[PDB]
């Protein structure tokens, strides 16, 4: 079952902290990509071209740089994906993907980039991502509904929390 | 064996006087993890500068691949460990070495964005033309992560 | 695996819609809840006493009323539960358990509330809930910053906007 | 048995005609499936008022309990369906009729919050003193979930 694996992969990521190591990121690299592992990421069609495609040795830096931003929790959400079944491996395509991460200590911004992601997984005991293709549609960000009561009376302090503060 | 783990274990941690009991104690300096990790890799990605400098005084080999073919310089370079980058060159660490994947340190360090890293290894003689196996070059990388800076220097060689 | 059965539970609310009929409710208590179930939920005390204790015919009417109120995405997020094994049942105690739902068509309003969350679980090849007691510590509901961009020259615009549209 | 599930189907989707062919063809109007539920049970909980009629008239058990001893008449009074409700009174459901846990329809309506449900009960002779499995009376389920203007009524009795 690919779902429970990508369950796996979000309860993974709680585990992460400030306090984590770089090697933490290639050892999970390791529970969950193949060796020849390749990721690709399509970016909104509202900017330019923009498409990360990177292989194995890239994969924790990639994950490690989501938690640069600020982010302090990360995990994917997949409505209604579809499992099939091949020679060598196992595909799940999931046109309703979420990937949501909360900024801040305390939470002042949830995002949600939302897109379709394809996995292609190694059929085998340890069922390890092969393929890992992400293109985004669009990006919301939410605010806590308090930040609004705060800052009601505070044009120029509106005006700053209107705009986002990621790109996608 | 043993022995060669627990000193895995103190150059992940950056436990600089349980590296010197290990290796007063015999522990290999070439030992290697199921990856292929040496000491060596794991001070280097962990950013240990001191021990990086220690093993490779004790015979620690510059140009270690993991089974991805990946050497220490690769891991300093992704992961923006300056004086590590430095002192690997100076031990003779391979400027253009390849992974499987086809990625040099200068792809990495371009992706990355290291502004300093990039120029030491082009002073060291980085392919500026280097392919990874998607045909993309550091100039590309560092485009892609969108360091612009990097890729003005890389439009130049 | 306690933590699997979550992730079904979260995976079948996925298939709710206002196109299914009140009997959807009594099937899926079937399949994650025991006959002689209890489910308790304790609400925030900033609030009086509040307190939900109920039986299993009662349990599809109360998942049902949560999408009365306007939600159509209902999931629990459980970070870093303790799984205990004993003699007739599996206890799961989650002290950072989030209740998120989605509000509207569109998404105008995301409603997180954070408890702790106690099951036990019958240990046979069902693994179905014995008892669910969610304490829950607080709510805050997060808003698109679209909305807030929209509405930033409307004084009472903005005041409505601040008001929690839950209590808990 | 074959017919007995098309029939419980049937009379689930609210299929009109479809619950006339298959009584027309013999099917048991007191078929059940594993929980216990017969068709009056199932029209009860969705809503579909004609079919609770007819079942009733060919002979379906207005007091059928499932394995849990929920009654049809449980289930219209939990899903606040009030002419179901009425129906099933006349048709002789047993109002004061108690589950496994100690539910009355009673208590049902009073979490539900139908307003009318409840003074239709209390007409019947609904024990407004009955305590679930908890110690729970209608009047403490309406407090729980919220419906004040439900616990006014039942302060009376």
């Amino acid at each position: 079952q690919t779902d429970y694996r990508i369950f796996e992969l979000n309860k993974r990521l709680q585990n992460w902290t400030e306090e984590c190591d770089n090697l933490w990121w290639d050892a999970f690299t390791t529970e969950f990509f193949e060796d020849d592992a390749m990721l690709t990421i399509t970016f909104c069609l509202e900017d330019g071209p923009k498409r990360y495609t990177i292989g194995r040795t890239l994969i924790p830096r990639y994950f490690r740089s989501i938690f640069e931003g600020g982010a302090t929790e990360l995990y994917y959400v997949l409505k209604h994906p579809k499992e099939s079944f091949h020679n060598n491996f196992v595909s799940l395509d999931c046109d309703q993907c979420t990937m949501v991460t909360q900024h801040g200590k305390p939470m002042f911004t949830q995002v949600c980039v939302e897109g379709r992601l394809y996995l292609e997984f190694m059929f085998d005991d340890m069922m390890r991502i092969k393929t890992w293709h992400f293109s985004i549609r669009q990006h919301r960000e939410l605010i806590p509904r308090s930040i609004l009561a705060m800052h009601a009376q505070d044009p120029q302090m509106l005006d700053q929390l209107s705009k986002n503060i990621t790109r996608c | 064996s043993d022995l060669g783990k627990k000193l895995l274990e103190a150059a992940r941690a950056g436990q600089d006087d349980e590296v010197r009991i290990l290796m007063a104690n015999g522990a290999d300096v070439n030992a290697h993890d199921k990856r292929g990790h040496t000491p060596l890799h794991l001070a280097a990605t962990n950013g240990h500068l001191e021990i990086v400098e220690v093993l490779l005084k004790t015979g620690a080999d510059v140009n270690a691949y993991d089974r991805t073919g990946v050497t220490p310089l690769h891991l300093a370079a992704m992961w923006g460990h300056l004086e590590i980058v430095e002192v690997l060159l100076k031990a003779g660490a391979d400027v253009n070495a390849l992974d499987m994947v086809g990625y040099t340190p200068l792809h990495l360090a371009a992706w990355d964005g290291h502004l300093e890293i990039v120029e030491v290894l082009l002073k060291h003689g980085a392919d500026v033309n280097a392919q990874d196996k998607f045909g993309k070059t550091p100039f590309d990388l560092a485009i892609d992560n969108g360091n612009e800076d990097i890729a003005e220097v890389l439009q130049k060689a």
